[PDB]
Parts: C-alpha cells; sequence; structure tokens
C-alpha cells in the first residue's frame, strides 16, 4: 500500500 | 521576357512593327503571380447582382435577336446577311460561355455554388463542352503558363528539334503529317485551331485519366453535352433538313470557336515572349505577368463578351468577379506599367500570326516563317549529309 | 508610381518572413494558454477517474453476466507500468527510475502511430541490449547478472559495470536512445538523446544525469541547435523561456554555468547544474519533463524540408542539417567523462565498436525505416461508433413505435 518511489512532490 | 532591357526606342519600333501596344520591361525570379493581389482594394472583390444578370442577358438578347432576324426570313436570305446573322449570335455565344468559363472557377455567384455549377453545365452544353474536364485543363494551363513540354491546354508551341525529328522519321516533308502540319499553321483556319481542342476534351472518353473518387462527377459531365448532340442536334434536322443545320447551327458554332482560339492565341503568343522548360530558367510570376499580353475591345464588344480578353486581372485574383476585370486592371497599370504588355484588334497582327510567327525556335528565343524555318532544317538536313558521305 | 525590381523582392521577403512567424505563433499558441499542464497531465488523468467502455460487446457482456469493463488514459496506464521490464531494475536510483518511466511514457503515448523498434542487427543481435563487464562475450546468455556474484574489493573485476539501452525509430527522428548505467562503487548515470530525421530542421534533444551514492552530482538538459549560428527557432527559444519561467523560478540562475564543451553545442537556454537539494531536483525534474514533452508535441506537426530540382536554397539548408547533426554527434564522444566509464572496464576495442556504431554513430546515408500504423485509428473508432446491418433498423423503428405508444 506504500509508494516506495519518488515524486517531485515529496 | 526575350527582348528585355534595352533602350525603350527599339522596343517601341518592334511594337509597331509587330503592332503591339506596349513591350514589357524587366521582370526578376522568384515571385509568386499572387503576390500583386495584395495591391487591389478591398471591394474590388464585390458582389452585385444587377451587373451579372446584365452579363448573362445581354448576350442572350443578341443571341434571341439574330435569331429571331434569321426566322423571320429563314432560308431565304442571302449570303452575306446569314453571315451577318451567324457573327451575331456567335458572339452573343461566347458571351455566354465567358459567364460559363466564370462559374466554372467558382467565382460567379459562390453564394449559390449548385445553381451556379447547373448554370455552368447549362451554357456549356450547347457548344459540347464537359464543366469539369474544362476546369481540369484551365488549372492545369494557369499551373504551367508557358512552361515548355508541359503547358499542353493551352497554345504549345511547335519547337525546331522536334520537328527535324519528324522530318526525319516520315523520310521528308512528302509525308501526310508534315502537309497537315503546313496546311494547319499556314492558312487562316489557325483562327479555327481550338476545333482541335475541343476533340481533345473526353480524353479518349476514358475514366482511367482520373481520380476514382471522382468518377460519378466527370461521367455526368460528359452527359449534359452528349445528351444535347443526342436529343437537339436531330430535331433541328428534322424540322430543318441540312441546309436548316449548317445555318442556325454550325455557323454560330464556327464563330464562338473563332472567337475562342484568337483570344487565346493573342493572349499568349508574341516574340518577345520565351517558352523555357523548368529547370532551364522557368519562373511562375516571370512566366505570367512579363509572358502575357491583354488585348482592347471596343466598348460594345466588352460589354457583349463579358470581359472576355482581360485574362491577368483574374491570373493574378483567381477569386476576382467578372464586372471588375477592367476596374482590376486600371489599377494594375498603376504598379507595374512597365512589365505589362498590350495590343489591339489588327489584321495586321492576325496576318503576322498567320505568316510570319509561325515555327518557335528556342537559339533566339522567338517565332520565325515556316517556309524559311522548314527550307533552313532541309539545308541542315544538307549539312549532316554532308558530315554522312564519308 | 510604379515599381523597381527592387522592391518586389523586398515585397516576396515581407510575405515569407510574416508567413514563418505566423506559422513560430501558432506552435506556441498552444502551451502559452498554460505551461503548468506539461508536467501535470498524470495528475490530472488520475482526477478524472476510470472511463466506462461501451461498445456493443461490452454492453452485451455487462447487461449478461455484471461486468463492467475500464479503460484509463495513456498517462494513467504509462504510470501503473512504470520501469516496466527493465532487466535492470531493482538497482536503480528512484530518480533514474522516475525520469526513465516519464520519458518512455511520452514516446510510447505521442508517437505511438509509427515508433519502430530501431533494426535488430544493427544492437540487439550483437548483444549491446544488456552490457556486463564480467562476461563481455557473452557466454551466459545474458543472464550474467543474476548467475555471477558481485566481486570484492581488490579482486579481478572490481569494480563492475553494466548497462542497458533502448534504441528506437519513428517517422520524424532516427534514432531514440535511452541508456542507464550502473557501477559496483555507486556511480549510477542516465543519458537521452532525440536525433530528428536528416531531411526535418529541429534541434536535438539531449538530457544527462550522474549520482553518486544517492546524490545528484551533475544534471544537464539541452535542446541544441543543428545550424551553424547556433539560435534555435523563435517557437524552441519561447518555449524553453516559458518553462524556466514557470519552474525554475526561485532557482539560481548562476548555477546553469556553460563547460568547456557546452557552449559549442550549448543552444544560450542550454542547463546545466549541480543540484544542492531536494528542491533543486524536484525543480530540475519538473523543467526537464515538461520541456521532453513540449518538444515532442511539437515536432507532431513538423514538415520536411524538400529540395525541388531548381531551388539551391533547401540544398545548402540540407547540407547545414547534415553539418550540425554531425557536428553534435563527434562533439559528443569527447564527454570523456562517460567513455572513460566505458573504457576503463570494457577495454577500449570493443568501446570504439561499441560507440561508433550505436552511441553516437552518424551515417547520412543510412536513416532506418518505420511502420506506419494510422489505420488501427480506424478500427477503434469504427468500435465505439457501430453501424448495424440494415435489419436492426426496422426492429428498432418498431422498438421505437412500440414503446411511445405510452
Ligand atoms: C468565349 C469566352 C472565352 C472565355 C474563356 C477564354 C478561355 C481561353 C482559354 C481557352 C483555351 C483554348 C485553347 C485553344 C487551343 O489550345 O487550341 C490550340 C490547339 C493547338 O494547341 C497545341 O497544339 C499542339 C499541336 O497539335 C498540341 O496538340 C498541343 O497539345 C496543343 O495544346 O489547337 C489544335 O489542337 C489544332 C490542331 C488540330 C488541327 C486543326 C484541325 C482543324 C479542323 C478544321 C477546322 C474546320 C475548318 C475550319
Ligand atoms: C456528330 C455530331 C454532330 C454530334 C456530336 C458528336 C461528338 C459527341 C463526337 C464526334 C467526334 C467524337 C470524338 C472523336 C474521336 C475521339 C477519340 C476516341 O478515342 C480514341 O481514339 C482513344 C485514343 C487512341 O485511340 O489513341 C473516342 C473519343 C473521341 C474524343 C470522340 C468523342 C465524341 C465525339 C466528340
Amino acid at each position: 500500500t506504500t509508494g516506495f518511489g519518488w515524486d517531485p512532490d515529496g | 521576357t526575350s527582348l528585355d532591357g534595352l533602350p525603350e526606342t527599339q522596343k517601341y519600333v518592334y511594337a509597331d512593327e509587330w503592332g503591339f501596344s506596349r513591350v514589357g520591361a524587366d521582370f526578376p525570379p522568384g515571385s509568386h503571380p499572387s503576390l500583386f493581389s495584395q495591391l487591389l482594394p478591398q471591394a474590388l472583390f464585390a458582389f452585385d447582382a444587377r451587373a451579372a444578370v446584365a452579363a448573362v442577358a445581354v448576350p442572350l438578347a443578341a443571341m434571341a435577336a439574330g435569331y429571331g432576324w434569321l426566322w423571320y426570313m429563314h432560308s431565304i436570305a442571302p449570303v452575306w446577311q446569314q453571315a451577318l446573322c451567324a457573327a451575331l449570335i456567335g458572339t452573343g455565344y461566347a458571351g455566354l460561355f465567358k459567364v460559363a468559363h466564370e462559374c466554372a472557377m467558382m467565382r460567379f455567384i459562390p453564394q449559390m455554388p449548385g445553381l451556379q455549377a447547373a448554370l455552368g453545365t447549362l451554357l456549356m452544353a450547347p457548344a459540347l463542352y464537359s464543366l469539369p474536364s474544362w476546369r481540369l485543363h484551365h488549372l492545369h494551363h494557369l499551373l504551367h503558363t508557358n512552361m515548355l513540354w508541359q503547358d499542353v491546354w493551352g497554345w504549345h508551341p511547335l519547337t525546331k528539334v522536334e520537328l527535324a525529328d519528324e522530318m526525319v522519321r516520315s523520310g521528308g516533308s512528302g509525308g501526310a503529317a508534315m502537309a497537315a502540319a503546313r496546311l494547319v499553321l499556314t492558312t487562316p483556319i489557325k483562327l479555327f485551331a481550338s476545333v482541335g481542342h475541343w476533340l481533345r476534351s473526353w480524353d479518349g472518353l476514358d475514366l482511367r485519366h482520373f481520380h476514382p473518387a471522382s468518377y460519378v462527377e466527370v461521367l455526368s459531365g460528359w452527359a449534359a453535352p452528349l445528351a444535347f448532340a443526342g436529343l437537339v442536334l436531330p430535331a433541328v434536322v428534322s424540322a430543318g433538313g441540312l441546309s436548316g443545320f449548317v445555318s442556325c447551327y454550325l455557323a454560330p458554332w464556327l464563330v464562338f470557336h473563332f472567337w475562342l482560339s484568337v483570344l487565346s492565341l493573342t493572349a499568349h503568343t508574341a516574340p518577345h515572349i520565351p517558352w523555357r522548360a523548368e529547370g532551364d530558367g522557368w519562373d511562375a510570376g516571370r512566366a505570367a505577368v512579363a509572358g502575357t499580353v491583354t488585348l482592347r475591345l471596343p466598348r460594345p464588344l466588352e460589354v457583349l463578351l463579358n470581359n472576355a480578353n482581360y485574362m491577368l486581372p483574374q491570373a493574378v485574383a483567381p477569386g476576382l468577379p467578372m464586372w471588375s476585370a477592367p476596374a482590376a486592371y486600371a489599377v494594375l497599370a498603376a504598379r507595374l506599367g512597365p512589365y505589362l504588355t498590350e495590343a489591339s484588334m489588327s489584321l495586321k497582327l492576325l496576318t503576322n500570326h498567320v505568316t510570319r510567327w509561325q515555327i518557335y525556335d528556342e537559339e533566339a528565343h522567338t517565332y520565325r516563317p515556316m517556309e524559311e524555318v522548314v527550307d533552313e532544317i532541309e539545308a541542315d538536313l544538307q549539312q549532316l549529309a554532308a558530315a554522312a558521305q564519308q | 508610381s510604379p515599381l523597381s525590381p527592387e522592391d518586389i523582392m523586398r515585397l516576396v521577403q515581407q510575405h515569407e518572413d510574416v508567413a514563418a512567424a505566423a506559422e513560430s505563433e501558432q506552435l506556441v499558441a498552444q502551451f502559452r494558454d498554460d505551461p503548468q499542464g506539461l508536467y501535470e497531465y498524470v495528475n490530472r488523468a488520475y482526477a478524472e477517474g476510470p472511463r466506462r467502455v461501451t461498445t456493443p460487446i461490452s454492453l452485451l457482456q455487462e447487461e449478461i453476466t455484471g461486468a463492467v469493463t475500464e479503460s484509463y488514459p495513456a498517462a494513467v496506464a504509462n504510470d501503473i507500468i512504470g520501469m516496466g521490464s527493465w532487466r535492470l531494475k531493482d538497482d536503480v536510483d528512484p530518480v533514474i527510475e522516475f525520469l526513465v518511466a516519464r520519458l518512455e511514457g511520452c514516446w510510447r503515448e505521442i508517437l505511438d502511430t509509427d515508433l519502430c523498434l530501431y533494426p535488430r542487427e544493427k544492437w540487439k543481435e550483437q548483444g549491446w541490449d544488456l552490457v556486463d563487464s564480467m562476461d563481455p562475450h557473452q557466454e551466459l546468455e545474458g543472464f550474467s547478472y543474476a548467475d555471477i556474484p558481485d566481486p570484492a574489493k581488490g579482486e579481478a573485476g572490481y569494480p563492475r559495470l553494466q548497462l542497458e539501452n533502448r534504441v528506437y525509430c519513428s517517422k520524424v527522428f532516427r534514432k531514440l536512445h535511452v541508456e542507464v548505467g550502473l557501477r559496483q562503487d555507486g556511480l549510477q548515470v542516465l543519458h537521452v538523446v532525440v536525433y530528428p530525421r536528416y531531411s526535418y530542421d529541429m534541434p536535438i534533444f539531449g538530457m544527462d544525469i550522474v549520482m553518486v551514492d544517492g546524490r545528484v552530482t551533475l544534471a544537464v538538459v539541452d535542446c541544441c541547435p543543428v545550424r551553424a549560428d547556433l539560435k534555435l527557432q523563435p517557437h524552441y527559444m519561447e518555449t524553453m523561456a516559458l518553462l524556466q519561467r514557470t519552474f525554475l523560478e526561485g532557482t539560481d540562475p548562476a548555477l546553469r554555468r556553460i563547460p568547456e564543451w557546452g557552449s559549442k553545442i550549448f543552444s544560450p537556454l542550454a542547463l546545466c547544474i549541480t543540484p544542492s537539494g531536494p528542491e533543486e531536483l524536484a525543480a530540475f525534474a519538473k523543467y526537464a519533463v515538461a520541456l521532453h514533452r513540449a518538444y515532442l508535441t511539437m515536432s507532431l506537426n513538423a514538415v520536411p524540408v524538400v529540395a525541388g530540382p531548381g531551388d539551391r536554397r533547401e540544398a545548402a539548408r540540407l547540407q547545414e542539417i547534415q553539418d550540425g547533426q554531425k557536428r553534435f554527434c563527434d562533439n559528443q564522444l569527447v564527454n570523456k567523462k562517460t567513455r572513460r566509464v566505458l573504457e576503463v572496464a570494457m577495454g577500449v576495442e570493443w568501446t570504439e565498436a561499441y560507440m561508433s556504431q550505436l552511441m553516437f554513430d552518424f551515417d547520412p546515408k543510412y536513416e532506418p525505416p518505420y511502420f506506419d500504423a494510422s489505420f488501427e485509428k480506424l478500427y477503434t473508432y469504427f468500435d465505439e461508433n457501430p453501424s448495424f446491418g440494415e435489419m436492426a433498423d426496422e426492429a428498432m423503428e418498431l422498438e421505437r413505435g412500440a414503446e411511445a405508444e405510452r
């Protein structure tokens, strides 16, 4: 259910 | 541009030798014949009903007066009275045919496209002309104006190397082809050569020359002519006999074809106009404005033929209506005066078209008489034979 | 009152420059109204939601059993795929993951009617789609990244380097190339370059990221000219400036330094940065993403530069295009950082071949073909606008005249 990615919006 | 920049005195003596009212100035390459349309006022493209209805009903009244005069004395008239009525009816029909050629390019009444297409078809029918083949050929003319080996739907001139090729291919000037060419380009029947153009429409009656999505439109275009020559042409004969046919149909036909042929031939032929093949020095604006001629008429003939001689005001502006073709010319001379070319009605001009300007040579880039050219290429045959005896 | 042979040439120049300005304005008019949507398209697609497919078969299936069929816009689709089936994922940094996913999704969504894959005998048969330094002769069939463990310090093969490439062709573009490389010491790179076909007059697109232990040490993005004058078209410069105002606001302008090898390729608006913190990196990321998307949407309407026989202007223009593309090509391989990265591990005899055939190869006589698959647009269309066969119409008039009895 978590992201673990990276986005420029935190 | 063939006899370009040099003192205006010799170009004026040339214009007087040829009957020309003017000879053009120099034109530089890289232009578009649509450029100079930016000069005309925004009211020269206006629409109005009265001028158009006059342009359609005046030559109609001319033709009707001629017929009524004839049917009043159907066949008891002498020869020159018959010739007068034939000329009058043919001139009225040339006017109606220019109205047709207007609605073919969609610039007569753009408000009603269907009504104007129907009008163009109806008015082209009596002359045995299909509207869409005419439109295709005229656009194909505009695109290749004065280009060598490319504009065959205008007055493509006969050149020198090809005539030598045919000279060798026939084994002398005694075959049928050479005699036919001579007799057609030497006697006043040249003034009727437009008849041959009428036989080059109906492109073999072959839909394989066109785009498939157009078939149903092209065939209907060949229908209105055929139907005419299938329904009306019999009736006339049935009610008039052979002579009664050579009177009420064939003579106005030859009149209209004379008018057409001479209009075109004098509009785009002259000795100061070269015929270049593209790649070897062609240009759109140059071969459009510099290689053209405009002819002068009496205002009676100009209101009859419906401005049938103003071909440049509508070559710089393809969407320019017909009742504005003189006025627009009024503007153009104000700007491109030195480059324009002009001429008038004169039997001397026609006689020089018949006897002097007959064969185009690309070396001198001008027109020469046919008997001198034929004797001289016979002399070049003597030359190549002298180079061939050993 | 009349005119001279010199002002008519002035008139043709007036007209043609006016027309050029008109088309250049038309290009930017679309971006001008809302630039923030050049990056924010994915969030909007997510916001609008799933769409319910309504084809006759879908409706029939839905009314027979229960099943509702759903679709998604291509942006949401390329966000579910992600760095989809790259073989070297799971060792790639999350920033490089974000960038690769975004770039390839843009290529897939914008050029999806002509995007071929580059001819396979050029790169994928020699085995240059996945390169390992511990197995340069490929005797493990291309599973070396799994069969071989990492060498320890001081062992033969330290530090280990592995590369993964992907190359596509298209209609406008003769090579769209993305490449990711990892070294064992902690260095990761990303190198993207988009080349237009020689017959087109557009600038080249290029991007490089180089990061060390999760810290970006170099990030450069450039829409690089192809003319000898090193000035872009008005729409290219206008777009780069508008985007720098939109996304790079509040950022150090003195950071976009020109490297010694930069001004020879760099458009005056090219970007070269060594980011400091999260704000600089997030701004640069949004900006590079929007710039790439804009470049592609602009190519969407490009027309070839054709040299008709009789026109020398266009022949000179095409020659200039060739000179610019080749200048960039042999000027990029002297970015000797990545090239020495490659040559310290793979040697030089292999590196010369790999670089000269794939990396920045130039062959004016060779541009690959493409596969024009636009007719599919018809089929899909006629699946939401079907016509039924002349017998359903009687029945439908029956149904309409029957239910309207009430
Ligand atoms: C008889 C008169 C009073 C009524 C009107 C008749 C026209 C409709 C006829 C007479 C001459 C005919 C033309 C005579 C010659 C030809 C060529 C012929 O096609 C070919 O010869 C094919 C090409 C080739 O053989 O090389 C058929 C079409 C066409 C234009 C004909 C089309 C129909 C035309 C114009």
